[PDB]
């Protein structure tokens, strides 16, 4: 008794997977702000004196 | 025949505050499958004689 082989057949065990979202997102900004500025300029020339 | 010269310096002090408020929603789908077993089957047989 013999035994032959006629086809040879291969299974991949590896794992695929595919993921597909989607996001709606809504922000609100409120903004206070205050400034203070102090200057002083000096100047000099002769202009008819 | 004019001219003139000036300086000046200025000094700026400024404060600012701010609240964002934000909402999202989000919607996510994912199929994965197996390359070496896919499938399973089922076979409707009958005997005879």
């Amino acid at each position: 008794v013999g035994v032959g082989m006629e086809n040879l057949i291969i299974s991949t065990n590896e794992h695929a997977s595919s993921d597909q979202g989607k996001t709606v997102s809504r922000a609100t900004t409120n903004s206070k702000t205050d400034a203070n500025t102090v200057g002083v300029s000096i100047s000099a020339g002769y202009q008819n004196g | 025949f004019t001219g003139n010269i000036t300086t000046s310096y200025s000094h700026t002090t400024d404060n600012s505050t701010a609240v964002q408020d934000s909402n999202g929603e989000s919607w996510n789908t994912g199929l994965s499958i197996n390359k070496g077993e896919s499938a399973y089957i089922n076979a409707n047989v009958r005997y005879y004689n």
